[PDB]
């Protein structure tokens, strides 16, 4: 197992004309290995779906992963605004 | 570290004779010292002034020397040519 | 386009940890 290992690699051709929503140098960062996409960094323990309560085939579609992910009501946000100025 | 010594500079014969000065022993903001103006505390800022970076770069290294009832004052002129 | 290899990037981590970023310290005339 070894840590030191480069992991970043970048073409000497520079087609550097329409690349600007990539990552570059400031050239086009080119890795070993692909990116992985994350939807939501917190997750609900509770939400008894997930939790598998062990009282009483059922299929349910929630509207959006925003259940499991802890968002506030809009009214403590607009009384914090109304808290700001 | 990072602090000027006291001592070690001599850069006095060469203002001697240094042909602009007012001297008559050798021949042959707008302020001219920051003695009223800050630097605010840094070595660097003193470094602009062509009548002190003059003294830090033609410098030299010397060593220190180590050494009646009515007083009769008699001037003591001298006039001698050398070189 | 298959004999295009590339140039290794190095970590440099005793560049990477604590680099900072002498004439300016007047100690060196």
């Amino acid at each position: 197992i070894m840590i030191d290992a480069a992991s970043s690699f970048v073409l000497p051709i520079s087609i550097t004309k329409n690349v600007d929503v990539l990552q570059r140098t400031d050239e086009i960062l080119w890795f070993r290995g692909p990116s992985v996409i994350v939807n939501e960094r917190i997750i609900n323990s509770g939400d008894p779906h997930l939790s598998l309560p062990l009282n009483r085939n059922e299929k349910e579609s929630l509207p959006g992963p925003f259940v499991l992910g802890l968002r506030p009501s809009a009214k403590f946000t607009a009384h914090r605004l109304s808290m700001l100025r | 570290n990072q602090l000027i010594p006291q001592a070690y500079i001599s850069n006095f014969h060469n203002r001697l004779t240094n042909e602009d000065d007012g001297i008559p022993i050798f021949t042959m903001g707008n302020a001219v010292l920051p003695d009223l103006q800050d630097q605010h505390h840094n070595p660097f800022n003193i470094l602009r002034y062509p009548k002190i970076r003059d003294t830090f770069i033609n410098g030299k290294v010397v060593s220190p020397y180590r050494l009646s009832g009515e007083a009769i004052m008699i001037p003591i002129t001298l006039d001698i040519e050398h070189m | 386009f298959e004999t295009m290899v590339a140039n290794p990037i190095k970590v440099s981590r005793l560049q990477s940890n604590g680099v900072l970023t002498i004439h300016y310290s007047l100690a060196n005339f």
